[PDB]
């Protein structure tokens, strides 16, 4: 539920991390 | 094991936004820059990350957890620890900035728990943070 946003911010991080 | 690498770290980054708060210098530098180069280069996905964000005491653990579990959910590198170090910050700078202060220290703690039990294996096995320093120095 909640999880759902913050799950999302660190795939975003992740994916400005590989970049 | 690693309070003080988190403690330098966070008390820098919200140095940087104008907030007081409270292993050798080589290391602590580099992330420092390192940290300051990704921030500036993703600048506009950090300002809405740092927006979008939901932080109260109740959430905060379960918000840093979730996250950082993502972001290492393939694996442990040097740049994901960075934005690790970064997200830390970020948590920290949205919580004075909320007038939640009083997480900063709960941050700190987690963060330090984080790389003692899930990335000090990685580090150990990956030259240390003197390999971090010749690929960031």
């Amino acid at each position: 539920e909640e999880e759902q946003w913050a799950r999302e911010i660190g795939a975003q991080l992740r994916r400005m991390a590989d970049d | 094991d690693n309070r003080e690498i988190v403690m330098k770290y966070i008390s820098y980054k919200l140095s940087q936004r104008g907030y007081e708060w409270d292993e050798s210098e080589v290391v602590h530098q580099t992330l420092r820059q390192a940290g300051d180069d990704f921030s500036l280069r993703y600048r506009r996905d950090f300002a809405e990350m740092s927006s979008q964000l939901h932080l109260t005491p109740g959430t905060a653990y379960a918000s840093f957890a979730t996250v950082v579990e993502e972001l290492f959910r393939d694996g442990v590198n040097w740049g994901r620890i960075v934005a690790f170090f970064e997200f830390g910050g970020v948590m920290c700078v949205e919580s004075v900035n909320r007038e939640m202060s009083v997480l900063v220290d709960n941050i700190a703690a987690w963060m330090a728990t984080y790389l003692n039990d899930h990335l000090h294996t990685w580090i150990q096995d990956n030259g240390g943070w003197d390999a971090f320093v010749e690929l960031y120095g």
